[PDB]
RNA sequence: CGCGACCUCAGAUCAGACGUGGCGACCCGCUGAAUUUAAGCAUAUUAGUCAGCGGAGGAGAAGAAACUAACCAGGAUUCCCUCAGUAACGGCGAGUGAACAGGGAAGAGCCCAGCGCCGAAUCCCCGCCCCGCGGCGGGGCGCGGGACAUGUGGCGUACGG
RNA sequence: CAUCUAAGGCUAAAUACCGGCACGAGACCGAUAGUCAACAAGUACCGUAAGGGAAAGUUGAAAAGAACUUUGAAGAGAGAG
RNA sequence: CGCCGCAGGUGCAGAUCUUGGUGGUAGUAGCAAAUAUUCAAACGAGAACUUUGAAGGCCGAAGUGGAGAAGGGUUCCAUGU
RNA sequence: CGACUCUUAGCGGUGGAUCACUCGGCUCGUGCGUCGAUGAAGAACGCAGCUAGCUGCGAGAAUUAAUGUGAAUUGCAGGACACAUUGAUCAUCGACACUUCGAACGCACUUGCGGCCCCGGGUUCCUCCCGGGGCUACGCCUGUCUGAGCGUCGCU
């Protein structure tokens, strides 16, 4: 709802930054064995805890 | 694990197995049946002096 | 009607975020936390759930002090002292 | 003595333990004054206790406590085992001496079940059974 | 063999202490074994591979007496660097080849204070140990 | 179910006894431990026995046992008086002491004093300074002679 | 260019917050070189005036806590972060004055009854 | 009819300290089932066990006889072997069930209260000075404050003193 | 007759240890096995909650991880390396 | 890996067996609740579904309109694929 | 003849068995055997030039200092670094520091609101506003101060 308290706020915009594809970069690490991000949220699918 | 893992053995019987063991390592034929490569050696139960 | 009809008119949440144990077990209505306690001095544990003891037990988090304190005890726990500077 | 704490005097269970009064707390009234002077001050060490009076329905003891952190009893020897951190909550253990007596402790013929050090001590050693490695 | 009750001979331990160890240790497990005119004039063996001193490689594809510069020290790799191994890609471009310091010999030490000091403390301990044996 | 001929068995295992199992893997190593611990005492008390103080002649209590003698506690207050060693010096020169022990016979009571007087004839006392000796004994009697004792302190035997 | 601890400590208080004044300027100019597009010098040199900062800070900070050591130093109360901090359970023992001291009875038997050193002959 | 002394209580963000909570494999105090077995089941068994509550330490508990014995007597506790699947308990059914002696591992003993005697000889806290910091102490000084005769300390505890 | 001296207190060692720190080893298992977990595993996900809870190892010595040409809008191909 | 011994978590078609994979069914049932689309153009490799324009219609103010509460938590808004 | 169906073989798919491997377990044993109001265990939230997770850390935030070592870190960049007018990195870690909850401590929380004592600013020191710092929980011991009582008394 638009009525959120501060801790709300704060828990969904952790969730909001966590929730971003990896870096293109981390592939070419050496022994990376990292693919995508498993740990992806989509709004639609899956349904935050709170 | 309370598998029972160990054996007791007699003690008469073990020194039985030791004697026997020992009475064949004169044998030539037991020795090098077991493959030892005993055929230049001048005298099968070989003692050497105390030096070594 | 006891299916899907009545699941519609669940808007209202029971639980939320416990501030201690951060799990979302803090009954609103009774205010106490379904998972530690909260308001309880005391964190809920039971060994019936052997597992459930195991997901919280010392360890399983960070250790902050007591990571060092492993570390201390090795050199008896020196304070007040430095190494021989070159 | 001690009500079964059951709701209704239900106990779901066989007639052996269908007992909801005449029942009997095992350990004494002087246990139980000492446990609640303890407990409240958690920061001292129960010693020991006496009887000073009783009614029908009240028993009155005095608790004998000591603060470890006095100077006046860390300073002296023979007192300064109260301060060691195993002397500490005695008598929720039944170390004290009305909490000992509760415990079945003793020498002699009639104190078989605690030779170990406790019923318990005494109970394990005698239903574990020793797998030794050669049987 | 080995007797000391505190030392591991299992495989999956000495395999794992040996692809986690940190960069201080990883030095040390990165050696190499001297020439023959280096041996004789320090009497030293072996020296942790180092970034501007000159080897040859021994073994594999680039062998030779061709004496090349080491031009990186790839630690996490557990590989060096050398000037003229190196291999020319797809795109035209060259990439050096990665060489285990083990495959290497020392021609030229790249010396200092701190490896004029690590010399001699391998050459005095060299000499306590057959002075003791003889 | 029984099957023809056999025992009438009453195996003890209707309680949950895995539960509490005493495993003796650590056999060997509890024996290794002890051993070490026996030597590193022996090497702290160095010159003084290893095994410990010497005990009194003792006969064991019942009718099965009355005809064998073993060693006790220790040395009764009786004993002690009439070999005329102190109570509370004996333990410091390593005689066993035990205050309850009462003798019903001059027998026993005297085989266990001529033992005592045996044992401080044997004794052998290093002065307290080593540099000031008064009373302890003399220093070519310890000078090498004081060596550390093996075993039980005069043993007892049948 | 860099900043050492160890040259740190001879300085002032004074001029020491006025050189930690001066890396909290270049941070801040840095973070907004970040966030304007800057060049890659500029942001490799943020971590750099970030490690400054808590060198400064740190030389500061234990100048500080030495001198109230020194101050407290033998005075009968110090404050909680200047005593020990050993072991809750290691400060509750016993000192080593009253560990060790002995009623006078039992100094009156290892005076008369000490403990001999002997031996049995063979 | 105000001022003191004591007693019993109260307040304080008073000066200095302490306890709470966690882990809980092992240990201590309580509470405590039913499944199961009995070819059914109710005493019994499971079991003083699971679950529940409290409290510790590197171990804990125990521990120096209101003991065992009945002998030519042993001598704190704890652990191992054995006694012993025994004496005994038990719808004497199913089942349960130790101890003494003996051999070992280890081995170690002691303190009060009381009865007395000693001009309270006793203790804490606050200052100041000096020697020290390592688990905060020693020495000295105080017509400095308090605790304490409703009893501190020294000798002394059943082995007598 | 024997034996002890209750209703106060302390006390090391031998003993216990499926949690903790650091080690050593094995006639054990070898990725449907062995811990649930060899891997970003008490993770993803499920449930209002108590709680439930996986799947998932391997290019090659070295990325040398296919430059370049060509048809297709690209996926994808044909050559080349 | 053979031979002499030793020790097993030692032999599978079944358990409405456990886990994983794969078929026939099968290019099958089906993609049928609430009247409805059509013409031209644009971009584009590609248009029944996008966009614009022209029509014909539906909701018909107790709405298929305009806003909020609870709930969701970035779905909001541009640009690109 | 073709089509279709069946059988067998080659080649190609789908699938991931088998085998070989193993920085993982399981079991046994050894030595230690250490948490916390000086703020624990646990949780939350932040912190990297490019960083979502794991890991590490705490506004000094993928780390400071000190010591040992002695030239790297590395996926890209960038930048030191005569390595001796002292040093990359790693290891150790005894100095320093350690956000908010949490026994959790001013009161209270699915929010928020106080009180006292100093300091600084607007004030132009007196008390209004803003910022900063230090305190403000419960139980309990010793002592202290302030006390209460037609409690027992003494003098008046
Ligand atoms: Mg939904
Ligand atoms: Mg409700
Ligand atoms: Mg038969
Ligand atoms: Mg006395
Ligand atoms: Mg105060
Ligand atoms: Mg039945
Ligand atoms: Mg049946
Ligand atoms: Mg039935
Ligand atoms: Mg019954
Ligand atoms: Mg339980
Ligand atoms: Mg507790
Ligand atoms: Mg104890
Ligand atoms: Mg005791
Ligand atoms: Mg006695
Ligand atoms: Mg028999
Ligand atoms: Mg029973
Ligand atoms: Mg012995
Ligand atoms: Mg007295
Ligand atoms: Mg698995
Ligand atoms: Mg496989
Ligand atoms: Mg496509
Ligand atoms: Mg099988
Ligand atoms: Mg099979
Ligand atoms: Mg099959
Ligand atoms: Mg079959
Ligand atoms: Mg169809
Ligand atoms: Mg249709
Ligand atoms: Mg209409
Ligand atoms: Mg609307
Ligand atoms: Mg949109
Ligand atoms: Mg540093
Ligand atoms: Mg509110
Ligand atoms: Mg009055
Ligand atoms: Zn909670």
């Amino acid at each position: 709802s638009s009525h959120k308290t501060f801790r709300i706020k704060r828990f969904l915009a952790k969730k909001q930054k966590q929730n971003r594809p990896i870096p293109q970069w981390i592939r070419m690490k050496t022994g990376n064995k990292i693919r995508y991000n498993s740990k992806r949220r989509h709004w639609r699918r899956t349904k935050l805890g709170l | 694990t309370w598998r029972r893992w160990h054996r007791r053995v007699n003690t008469t019987q073990k020194r039985y197995a030791i004697c026997s063991a020992l009475a064949a390592s004169a044998l030539p034929a037991l020795v090098m049946s077991k493959g030892h490569r005993i055929e230049e050696v001048p005298e099968l139960p070989l003692v050497v002096e105390d030096k070594v | 009607t006891k299916g899907t009809s009545s699941f519609g008119k669940r808007r209202n949440k029971t639980h939320t975020l416990c501030r201690r144990c951060g799990s979302k077990a803090y009954h609103l209505q009774k205010s106490t936390c379904g998972k530690c306690g909260y308001p309880a001095k005391r964190k809920r544990k039971y060994n019936w759930s052997a597992k459930a003891k195991r997901r919280n037990t010392t360890g399983t988090g960070r250790m902050r002090h007591l990571k060092i304190v492993y570390r201390r005890f090795r050199h008896g726990f020196r304070e007040g002292t430095t190494p021989k500077p070159k | 003595g001690r009500k079964r704490p059951v709701p209704k005097g239900a106990t779901y269970g066989k007639p052996v333990h269908h007992g909801v009064n005449q029942l009997k707390f095992a350990r004494s009234l002087q246990s139980v004054a000492e446990e609640r002077a303890g407990r409240h001050c958690g920061a001292l060490r129960v010693l020991n206790s006496y009887w000073v009076g009783e009614d029908s329905t009240y028993k009155f003891f005095e608790v004998i406590l000591i603060d470890p952190f006095h100077k006046a009893i860390r300073r002296n020897p023979d007192t300064q085992w109260i301060t060691k951190p195993v002397h500490k909550h005695r008598e929720m253990r039944g170390l004290t001496s009305a909490g000992r007596k509760s415990r079945g402790l003793g020498k002699g013929h009639k104190f078989h079940h605690t030779i170990g050090g406790s019923r318990r001590a005494a109970w394990r050693r005698r239903n574990t059974l020793q797998l030794h490695r050669y049987r | 063999m080995k007797f000391n009750p505190f030392v591991t001979s299992d495989r999956s331990k000495n395999r794992k202490r040996h692809f986690n160890a940190p960069s201080h240790i990883r030095r040390k497990i990165m050696s190499s074994p001297l020439s023959k005119e280096l041996r004789q004039k320090y009497n030293v063996r072996s020296m942790p591979i180092r970034k501007d001193d000159e080897v040859q490689v021994v073994r594999g594809h680039y062998k030779g007496q061709q004496i090349g510069k080491v031009v990186q020290v790839y630690r996490k790799k557990y590989v060096i660097y050398i000037e003229r191994v190196q291999r020319e890609k797809a795109n035209g471009t060259t990439v050096h080849v990665g060489i285990h310091p083990s495959k290497v010999v020392i021609t030229r030490l790249k010396l200092d204070k701190d490896r004029k000091k690590i010399l001699e403390r391998k050459a005095k301990s060299r000499q306590v140990g057959k002075e003791k044996g003889k | 179910a029984p099957s023809r001929n056999g025992m009438v068995l009453k195996p003890h295992f209707h309680k949950d006894w895995q539960r509490r199992v005493a495993t003796w893997f650590n056999q060997p190593a509890r024996k290794i431990r002890r051993r070490k611990a026996r030597q590193a005492k022996a090497r702290r008390i160095a010159p003084r026995p290893a095994s410990g103080p010497i005990r009194p002649i003792v006969r064991c209590p019942t009718v099965r046992y009355h005809t064998k003698v073993r060693a006790g506690r220790g040395f009764s207050l009786e004993e002690l008086r009439v070999a005329g060693i102190h109570k509370k010096v004996a333990r410091t020169i390593g005689i066993s002491v035990d205050p309850r022990r009462r003798n019903k016979s001059t027998e026993s009571l005297q085989a266990n004093v001529q033992r005592l007087k045996e044992y401080r004839s044997k004794l052998i006392l290093f002065p307290r300074k080593p540099s000031a000796p008064k009373k302890g004994d003399s220093s070519a009697e310890e000078l090498k002679l004081a060596t550390q004792l093996t075993g039980p302190v005069m043993p007892v035997r049948n | 260019a860099k900043i050492k601890a160890r040259d740190l400590r001879g300085k002032k208080k004074e001029e020491l917050l006025k050189q930690l004044d001066d890396l909290k300027v270049e941070l801040s100019q840095l973070r907004v070189a970040k966030v304007t597009g800057g060049a890659a010098s500029k942001l490799s040199k943020i971590r750099v005036v970030r490690k400054s900062i808590a060198r400064v800070l740190t030389v500061i900070n234990q100048t500080q806590k030495e001198n109230l050591r020194k101050f407290y130093k033998g005075k009968k109360y110090k404050p909680l972060d200047l005593r020990p901090k050993k072991t809750r359970a290691m400060r509750r023992r016993l000192n080593k004055h009253e560990e060790n001291l002995k009623t006078k009875k039992q100094q009156r038997k290892e005076r008369l009854y000490p403990l001999r050193k002997y031996a049995v002959k063979a």
